[PDB]
């Protein structure tokens, strides 16, 4: 009847769960709350389009091809203007924070592909369907008056979905390791004192 | 832009109060050449230290230096170019409301440590004279500074104290064991957040040009790199300063901080001990047995 | 038994594959725990008889908790690094080999860190913090393993193999 | 009554502080000497320009649009040459160093902007600034005869005033150190002294 060795072996595994839980929750705190810290400080804002245009200027891109294929080809800058309407000003339209990083001279990259045509078109496409739209139709966009005063995003940088499950599963670590430690107690100390009948 | 202040409002209260100290106990002395004191042993002290229910002064001021040392750990994770986060947020306002505990308690320390000099250059005193200063200069100009206040993290060597006073730890080897391990992460913590001020401001000669945009959590992991001897040269310190830096913590914390030998001895003095109280459990018969057992 | 250590190395193991067969889509999850299943191979030599002595059961036991940890922490960087930081969306990956992670906690673990390897994500930074901390000064620093090595050289023998057709005679008392 | 345990204390501060001022003015010594026998030997001279133009070659330059941008432009490539009547000689006017060591080719660089209209106005406007002064107007600039005899500057390399607090600050340590003993001494060695009466 080994059953103070197996009751041990679950009150630390409990105990474990606990400080894995608190550590856990600390050490994502810190390195999420930069992404999200900027974030809640990227305010919805309403936008129209001022004007849609190929600059002249000639941007690299890296296509892929299949096994780290080091593909690259080029294609025509476009930008667009807006007037963002919270601060009655222009800003460049940019869709999304990784295309800005990726190249912050023009407003969209094609999906760089294999043929020059095909970026070519992609790039006249999307300045087509911007040209249908340029007017008083007011756009959901996203800008940081806060600190960067000069482009708007059609997108936000995280999916809120991923940072909710990165703080909702290491919660649950902790509930399971005080909910292990608190059942465990009463089969550990009650049972003998019922048993003792 | 201003930064110079900071630091004086703690080189000045150190200096200066260290004088008037010295200077108080000098003019007594010429005195004899030319030729409420009851109210500071009641009040504070009877609940400061060896008084059981000081848990006001001890748990809550190392919980109160564990808060204010996160954040910071906060505050350094910031491009510092914000203008509405640092203020009436979980930042500044909140931070002047954990740092006024620390001139309370240093203020009570000062009325009961009755040997005022031998109190003034104590380290925990000095700890807070480089960290309490800054902060009312910061909520002055309405401005944080993201200075010396790393030092709040020298608070968790005492950490042995909260966990004998509520009788969590138990032998005098499991004390030294503890005192010993909360000397290697306060040293660490601080001497990651030297290099992190060293580096992130450049070389004064090189006009601050050189300076390098360290994250205080990679001059804690270059810190344990180096101190390995791992050495990847993934992350390095490049100033002169922080270079300079990387010798002495090199040279101080291999060959004298390690090369202890008492860290072996209390491994092995844990080992021994064969128990200390018989936990008597009830309806179990009991008995005793001594004399030559082999 | 549930919280038996060879115990959590099913639970960790099974379920992901019969998942895997009924979406009929394979997962690189902590498979690599199979590994955690080597330690227990002194038995095998024991039970066999190829292993002697208590001595060189006790110097396999250790050799192989060495070889078993090695390719568990080269699992746990392996999967930390091919997946990026979640704060990061995931876009900070790093595409090393198995073999490569095995090689980066050799060149670790010995201190040489040369650096042509090393750890990008911020996750695979705290895990090889926590294998230097833990692999060195706890994991390494034992002293048995100098005892136990000298205890396999003072050994004088076990049986006489008593060979046919020649004579024998047994010397004993005060041989000095 | 634990003076002695507090004063020895003290005297170990003061020791400290006096080694470690000594200590700090050496390696500062050493750390500053290379600029200030740079800029020692950089002499103020009397120059006046002689012509302004741009050479029809382009230059690239950094921009920033917050968040680590990664941001690029071009810029036309300015010349101004000066008779320094130091030398009787033609010399290339470079405005400062770090200009100098950034692009050594042209005169001046303009601050790197967003729009390519940004960096031609701005060097177009600095050309015609110096436009209005192609003339006898001496112009107070900094010359190396000494080993650089080739282009001038507007401005020194350092700001004197923090060569000046980089070694003051560390004498005020030293003198801290020295007074600290010498205050203290008498506090421990005749303080004794008259309480014996
Ligand atoms: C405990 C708290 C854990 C700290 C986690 C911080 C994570 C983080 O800040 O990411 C940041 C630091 O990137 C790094 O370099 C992370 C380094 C991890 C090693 C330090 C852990 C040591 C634990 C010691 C505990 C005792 C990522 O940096 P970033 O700004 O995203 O970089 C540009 C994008
Ligand atoms: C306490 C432990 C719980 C951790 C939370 C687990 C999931 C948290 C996040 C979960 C993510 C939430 C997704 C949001 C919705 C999707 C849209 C997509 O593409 C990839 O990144 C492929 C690989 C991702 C996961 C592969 C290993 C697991 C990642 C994590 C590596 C292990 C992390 C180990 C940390 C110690
Ligand atoms: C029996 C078990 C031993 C099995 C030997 C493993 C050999 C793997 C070789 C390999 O996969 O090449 C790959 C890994 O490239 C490397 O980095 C190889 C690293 C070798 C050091 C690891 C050996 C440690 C042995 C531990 C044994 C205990 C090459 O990578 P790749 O995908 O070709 O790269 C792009 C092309
Ligand atoms: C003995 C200790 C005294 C050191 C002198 C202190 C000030 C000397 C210089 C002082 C500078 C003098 C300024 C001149 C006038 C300004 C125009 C501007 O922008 C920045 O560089 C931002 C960061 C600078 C300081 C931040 C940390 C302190 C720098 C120093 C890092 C700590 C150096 C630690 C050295 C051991
Ligand atoms: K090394
Ligand atoms: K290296």
């Amino acid at each position: 009847t080994a059953l103070k060795a197996g009751e041990d072996k679950s009150i630390r595994l409990g105990l474990f769960l606990i400080i894995s839980g608190v550590v856990s929750l600390f050490i994502f705190g810190f390195c999420w709350l930069s992404p999200a810290l900027q974030d809640l400080q990227a305010t919805e804002a309403n936008c129209t389009v001022l004007s849609v245009q190929q600059i002249g200027e000639v941007f690299e891109c890296t296509f892929t091809c299949g096994a780290d294929c080091r593909g690259t080809s080029q294609y025509p800058c476009v930008q667009v203007y807006v007037n963002n309407s919270e601060s009655n000003s222009r800003a460049l339209l940019h869709s999304d924070e990784h295309q800005l990083l990726t190249n912050p001279k023009c407003s969209y990259i094609p999906p760089c592909k294999r043929e020059n045509q095909k970026n070519l078109e992609s790039v006249m496409n999307w300045q087509q369907y911007w040209k249908d739209e340029i007017g008083s139709q007011p756009f959901t966009c996203y800008f940081n008056q806060h600190q960067r005063p000069d482009d708007v995003l059609l997108h936000r940088t995280h999916d809120e979905i991923v940072l909710l499950h990165c703080f909702l599963w290491p919660l649950v670590t902790f509930v399971v390791g005080v909910l292990i430690v608190v059942l465990t107690i009463c089969a550990k100390s009650l049972a003998v004192k019922a048993e003792a009948m | 832009r201003m930064w110079w202040a900071f630091l004086a409002s703690s080189m000045v209260t150190f200096f200066g109060g260290l004088f008037i100290i010295l200077l108080w106990r000098t003019l007594k002395y010429l005195w004899t050449v030319c030729c409420m004191t009851s109210v500071k042993d009641w009040a504070g002290v009877m609940i400061s230290a060896q008084t059981l229910t000081g848990r006001v002064l001890v748990v809550l001021v190392f919980a109160l230096s564990i808060g204010a040392l996160v954040i910071y750990f906060i505050d350094s994770s910031n491009p510092i170019e914000s203008c509405q986060n640092f203020y009436k947020d979980f930042t500044l306002q909140i931070d002047m409301a954990f740092n006024v505990f620390f001139l309370l308690y240093f203020g009570l320390r000062f009325i009961a440590a009755n040997d005022k000099l031998w109190f003034w250059l104590e380290v925990n005193s000095v700890v807070d004279f480089f960290t309490v200063p800054p902060v009312f200069v910061s909520v002055y100009l309405n401005r944080s500074w993201l200075g010396l206040r790393f030092l709040r993290a020298l608070r968790l060597i005492q950490f042995s104290e909260i966990l004998q006073f509520l009788n969590i730890l138990k032998t005098s080897n499991s004390i030294k064991l503890v005192n010993l391990l909360s000397i290697f992460i306060s040293t660490w913590l601080t001497a990651a957040g030297f290099i992190h001020l060293v580096e992130n401001s450049g070389d004064p000669w090189e006009n601050f040009q050189n300076n390098q945009a360290l994250t205080y959590w990679e001059c804690v992991y270059l810190l344990m790199v180096t101190m390995s001897t791992v050495g990847y040269g993934d992350v390095y310190a490049k100033t002169t300063l922080g270079r300079l830096f990387m010798v002495f913590f090199i040279l101080g914390g291999l060959a004298m901080f390690a090369s202890y030998v008492p860290e072996i001895i209390e491994l092995i003095g844990n080992r021994k001990k064969y128990g200390g109280s018989y936990s008597a459990v009830s309806g179990r018969k009991h008995i005793v047995v001594c004399g030559h057992i082999t």
